RNA sequence: UCUGAUGGAGGAUCGAGUUGAUACUGACGUGCAAAUCGUUCAUUUCAAUCACGUUUAGGGGCGAAAGACUAAUCGAAAAG
RNA sequence: GAGAACUUUGAAGACUGAAGUGGAGAAGGGUUUCUUGUCAACUGUGAUUGAACAAGAGUUAGCCGCUCCUAAGGGAUAGCUGAAAAGUGUUUAAAGGGGUCCCCGUCUCAAAAGGGAAACAGGUUGAUAUUCCUGUGCCAAUAGUAUUAUGAGUUAGAUGGUAACAUAUAUAUAAAUGAACUCCUUUACAUAGGCUUUACACUCGGGGUGCGUUUUCUUUGCACUUUACCUUUAUAACAAACCUUGGAAUCAAUUUACUUGGAGAAGAGGUUCGUUGAACUCAAUUCAAAAAUUUGUUUUGUAGCAAUAGUAAUUCGUAAUUAUCCGAAGUGGUAAGGACUAUCCUUGAAAAAAGGAGGGAACGGCUUUGUGCUUUGCUACUCUUAAUACUUGUAUGAGCGUACCAACAACCGCAUCAGGUCUCCAAGGUUAACAGCCUCUGGUUAAAUAGAAAAAAGUAGGUAAGGGAAGUCGGCAAAAUAGAUCCGUAACUUCGGGAAAAGGAUUGGCUCUGAGGACAUUAAUGUUAACUCAGAACUGAAACGGACAAGGGGAAUCCGACUGUUUAAUUAAAACAUAGCAUUGUGAAAAGCCACAACUGGUAUUAACACAAUGUGAUUUCUGCCCAGUGCUUUG
RNA sequence: UUAUCCAUUUAUAGGGAUGAAUU
């Protein structure tokens, strides 16, 4: 919803961030990406 | 079996008195020396309606006598009584309809409601709407008084109890027939969740003694002993007799 | 027919949130929520107001009109004018009613 | 707004350091006239006029010390 | 004209429940909204408020009474017994 | 007394919505759906409907009582 | 664009259609939002699209909410039980505040729909807005002194009114002292019914600004004209509350309804609270007569914001000025208020917080004597509102939420699932109607596909001569009128109903006609707003609530009295419940019933007109005989 | 009545003849 717990924004921010793809320049030396739609974080 | 309806209403879960709305335990002056050894008038302020009874209660004012200040006793008001008459409680409160007076004060023959049937319970006795006790007889060296309760059981009660003259107010409220299930549902809406009743003899046997079968009956003596055990009592417990009277 | 849109952040209709809408300068029609009406404070005798005042709530009342608050006089509007003169009209009905008392006592 | 035809309760606020803002219209009645303004910290001072002569004189009576504007 | 034979104010019941019982809260009604007699201003015009609580229509003051009487007769001889003394 | 004259009660009536689910034993039955779709039907001032909060926990609860419901699980839930 | 039925643009044909795939909505989701790029997979056909993929960005509050209060209630404290785990929560509170010794007093959590400090308009972004910008406000808070003023009251505090009533318009109407202690009020409350007011909504004709069929008619069909928060505005009427006074009776004022009155009415005079926040000349004048100042007649203003902001038509460098903006009303759709009436064996929260009061602890100063007191001289004085400037920390304004969806693919159903899931708004036409049907703003033209052909069969319908239930377990299914007006309506009955009983007629189309309110003149004549009836015509394909929408009735029998409830997903019933009837137990904390391991608890904020436990099941009329048996129960 | 048990309260005055009221 619109209104939320800081600590729920700030999962919710945190859950965001670990959905980025590996950096170009590491692979060029993830498995744990959800989509909003398919898998829910449960909270 | 299971545990049956009688048996769960002692655990308070849904069973507990629906009183959200009650206005204060009825309650008679606790006693004090002004009581004790005289009048004390206070002033019924107000009439009011208590949802879960069917007699209207008095919110009596009282000047207290230790310190400035007035006290509210809520006191079930008995038949006669108005918003603005003066209320003598006491030994020596003449004896009047509505007057809080000691109960072997008082001469025999005269109808009392709010009765106190240990000196201090601030009433316990003659209660419901339309009741009341009779005093019957003064013991010949007093100290002791014997009244007649309303249900015609006889009672000996110290006499410096402490009673209201008079009857309950809101007389005669059942004799209205309840035309349909909507006012009874109403009615023990602010009381509690014993309605509907539901038969033991059509309910399955493994919640009722009374049920299961083929054809809905009892199939055994409905008459129960005093003795028998809580998933047991269900049927007319210790019954002396079955059957109409006769008088 | 024009369409409607609350604003309040409470969009259940209950008695706090009664709305009236009324035209904008800027053409469109906009939700404006009002007060809740207050109650008037009322006489001890026959369950009348008391006049010379107004209702406003509570924080409004914080800063209501004074000389539309109470009339100078003695309790200050308590009791309504038909009681007040009739409390009067006992007061010293009483104090005349006792002092013949002790005075026929003997 | 406060519209107000009194002559002396207008000319105190002669002496309020605090207004700044003047506002000059030109309106037709079917006349030529105007409805001037001044500023006011804690109303809206808008004066409707009877008389051109009159709004002329009361739009001069004005000390000119501080800023001048018109919306037109 | 007089559209009730016999019913009276029961008629918002229809025909349902028993007429006996209808016609045994007919000794009723006739008395549980009638304007009884208040004893402060004189008027016949006091009104049913609440099960045991009555009111007129000038004075304003409330009195504890019958179910839906003002008095019944079990509290006036108790009264009437109380005030020979 | 009736004939005519004035009014707004009722767990009153019809009826959308809501809340359900009578029948077609219609469709579907490798379904849109582990209960849906269509028409028909019941219900609408009250024992009415809904939301959130809150209480009652398994030989227990809760049941206007069908061995009903208690997270697709009930003549003893689910998990280890 | 490599590639287009499903990407975009324009044209058309349509849909959603006032109860919307429309705007805001909570729960749930969590970046799905925005811009740019992009197509490996997904987007059940295509796809250049996308809620997919990639990179960046985006959520701004003293006023909107949370935060505070208390409710159903939860946790805990003291105890008390228990091996503990845990159970219960004052069961011998030595338990925090006030004022200045006493008084009061378990703690804490629980509402983003209850209570509650204070915001509106216009504009702005690719994405936020009553949060940003412009302007205008509002609320709460603000430590010690020297200046100011205003208003008051004063050398410790006013006004009239025979009355109700009212009483300070400085920047703002502040300016009529006050302790302990106490008593009220606001917060603060159900349902039903109609009446009324106001705002908004809609609508009507002639004024200011644009499009069009016109083989044929046209003052022609239609289209664009605003004002927030901020003022007891004054009003005014009416709603209600309140005084002098007639002192009725040959009772009267009155309401839609009944309400009120000799504890005051005709009738008369007189005054607050409640609404909408321009209405009646409201803020003045030109002028007249009253008079040490009022009433009337004329001019300004969209009553005061206010037009200048916003909106709109034609020209005009690519920036602007232009002119209008008016008289009025009519329907009652939605909200809210008001005064009422009625209903209850139903009486329909609390607290935080704020206010009023009773009472009278303390009240004019400078300096001076002795010990807060008598005293000597002078008397100018004191507060309320706004601040000004030096002094303590710096003397304003925390923290969190704020994007988007809310289902139509952003939630739950394994999914982009025909399922499920919490408010408001509503023109015409038609209407009784927020019904159905069509359109108007807004949205859409999309659905896990498209062409062509069109047989069987399926499925969703439609119509069928003559017969009319012969079909079938059974009229299953379908048909049959069904709106409104007028007429007519049986048995039976609990007298209330049955009942829309049954059964008829009309309604089509038009030419008609006629009849039923407010505004004024000395019995009459003028301005201006209904939809109810009626009979004569003729007519039109002897046929018409024309679509939509909308009872099949009757005679009986069985069951259940009725309203209601039920086996979520095979049984809705005759089952359950229900009012009524009857029986049983119990006089109380050594009671009845019930819970618990104990402690203790529910009923119980209760008290026989009660609580508990049963059976029967409206009303009416009855309810027979049997106590041997089994139960229950009582004496000795 | 001391053990023990119950009830009431703010543990708030030794026995006999509808206006308020504290410093």
């Amino acid at each position: 919803g619109s209104i939320k717990r800081f600590r729920l924004k700030q999962r919710l921010g945190k859950c965001r961030r670990q959905n980025r793809p590996v950096p170009h320049w590491y692979r060029l030396k993830n498995t744990k990406r959800r989509h909003w739609r398919r898998t829910k974080l449960g909270l | 079996g299971r545990v049956i309806r009688g048996q769960r209403k002692g655990r308070g879960s849904i069973f507990k008195s629906h009183n959200h709305h009650r206005k204060g335990a009825a309650k008679l002056r606790h006693l004090d020396y002004c009581e004790k050894k005289g009048y004390i008038k206070g002033l019924v302020k107000d009439i009011i309606h208590d949802p879960g009874r069917g007699a209207p209660l008095a919110k009596v004012i009282f000047k207290r006598t230790e310190k400035y200040g007035k006290k509210e006793e809520l006191i079930i008001a008995s038949e006669g009584m108005f918003t603005g008459q003066y209320i003598s409680c006491g030994t020596k409160a003449p004896l009047s309809v509505g007057n809080i007076l000691p109960i072997g004060k008082m001469p025999e023959g005269t109808l009392i409601c709010n009765l106190e049937h240990r000196t201090g319970n601030r009433g316990t006795l003659v209660k419901a709407s339309g009741c009341y006790a009779t005093v019957v007889g003064q013991s010949e060296d007093g100290k002791k008084t014997k009244v007649r309760l309303p249900s015609g059981a006889k009672k000996t009660i110290d006499a410096k109890a402490r009673a209201m003259v008079g009857v309950v107010g809101a007389g005669g409220r059942i004799d209205k027939p309840i035309l349909k299930a909507g006012v009874a549902h109403h009615k023990y809406r602010v009381k509690r969740n014993c309605w509907p009743k539901v038969r033991g003899v059509a309910m399955n046997p493994v919640e009722h003694p009374h049920g299961g079968g083929n054809h809905q009956h009892i199939g055994h003596p409905s008459t129960v002993s005093r003795s028998a055990p809580a998933g047991q009592k269900v049927g007319l417990i210790a019954a002396r007799r079955t059957g109409l009277l006769r008088g | 027919a024009q369409r409607v849109h609350y604003r309040r952040h409470n969009h259940y209709n209950t008695k706090s949130n009664k709305v009236r809408p009324v035209r904008t300068p800027g053409g469109k029609l906009t939700i404006h929520v009002v007060k809740k009406k207050a109650g008037k404070p009322k006489c001890a005798d026959c369950k009348t107001a008391i006049q010379g005042v107004k209702a406003l709530r509570p924080a409004d009342n914080y800063r209501a009109r004074r000389k539309n608050r109470t009339v100078a006089r003695a309790y200050g509007g308590s009791i309504c004018a038909r009681c007040i003169r009739e409390r009067i009209m006992r007061a010293f009905l009483f104090e005349e009613q006792k002092c013949v008392r002790q005075v026929l006592k003997e | 707004p406060k519209q107000i035809t009194d002559i002396r309760k207008f000319l105190k606020i002669s002496r309020k350091p605090d207004t700044t803002a003047v506002i000059i219209m030109k309106k037709k009645s079917k006349t030529v006239i105007t409805k001037l303004k001044l500023r006011t910290k804690k109303y809206l001072y808008t004066m409707v006029f009877a008389d051109r002569k009159k709004a002329e004189r009361i739009e001069n009576s004005l000390l000119p010390s501080l800023k001048r504007i018109y919306y037109p | 004209s007089r559209r009730t034979k016999k019913v009276g104010l029961t008629g918002k019941y229809g025909t349902r429940y028993g007429s006996s019982l209808r016609k045994q809260i007919k000794k009723i009604e006739l008395m549980q909204h009638a304007k009884y007699l208040c004893t402060f201003c004189g008027k016949t015009a006091t009104k049913r408020t609440c099960v045991g609580i009555w009111k007129c229509k000038k004075c304003k003051r409330k009195v504890c009474g019958g179910a839906w009487s003002l008095t019944t007769p079990a509290a006036v001889a108790a009264k009437s017994t109380i005030i020979r003394l």
